[PDB]
């Protein structure tokens, strides 16, 4: 319910240091470039398939809605 | 040497086996990381198994200079005698460091930090919380130490 009684931990040693001590930004751009694309990396071939149908189907019901409103050349007559 | 080894491991053991010297360590240890301040005394138990005669006698040779040494005695003892035993024993330990170098202690670094140890089987937990203190000669101990008179020392045995 409360902390004491979570779980039971055993010979896990937790090392932390003070905010003032530390940085707020700790190489925010030269590790976190290569860390979002990895995430990226990751995590793109599960959305990105999706998302390209979806604006397949976008702009060729589009297409087909524009060609649909257009004229018929059958009836020349 | 080896005997000795086998000793200090046992009490090694012995120590680590009570509870505050262990919350002692470690709050040394997270306070004053990165210095020669974090390090225990009796060391770790790699450096006991790999310690040799050279560098005890390196140690030995480096760190019992005459002038880093207080001959202190209290009680029924007369100075004079005192002295002159001194003179003829233990007169002229080193005098000299064989290299023309003292060492010196550099400043050390406090971190504010913490560190857990997290083990549930033992049946109380200890937590020791500090800040940096002034140091020896700083005059603000006195007032320090009143301060810690005022909040003081309790245990489960006190009658009051």
């Amino acid at each position: 319910r409360e902390f004491g009684n979570l779980a039971r931990i055993r010979h896990v040693i937790s090392y932390s240091l003070s905010p003032f001590e530390q940085r707020a930004f700790p190489s925010y751009f030269s590790k976190g470039i290569p860390n979002v694309l990895r995430r990226t990396r990751e995590r793109i071939l599960r959305v990105a398939p999706p998302f390209v149908v979806v604006y397949l189907i976008y702009t060729w019901g589009n297409q087909e809605f524009e060609q649909s409103k257009r004229k018929n050349p059958a009836m020349y007559e | 040497i080896e005997k000795e080894r086998d000793v200090i491991l046992r009490e090694m053991q012995e120590n680590d086996a009570s509870m505050q010297n262990v919350v002692f360590d470690y709050l040394h240890a997270t306070a004053f990381q990165g210095t020669p301040l974090a390090q225990a005394v009796e060391g770790p138990s790699e450096n006991v198994r790999r310690l040799s005669r050279t560098d005890l006698t390196d140690y030995l040779n480096r760190h019992y200079k005459a002038p880093r040494m207080v001959l202190a005695a209290a009680g029924g003892v007369e100075h004079q005698q005192l002295l002159d035993l001194a003179q003829k024993h233990l007169s002229s330990v080193s005098r000299v460091y064989e290299e023309d170098a003292v060492p010196g202690l550099t400043p050390c670094r406090f971190t504010g930090s913490e560190i857990r140890h997290r083990d549930d089987a033992l049946p109380l937990a200890h937590v020791a919380i500090a800040v940096e203190g002034p140091g020896w000669a700083n005059p603000d101990n006195v007032t320090l130490q009143v301060a810690n008179a005022i909040i003081g020392h309790y245990d489960c045995t006190y009658g009051g």
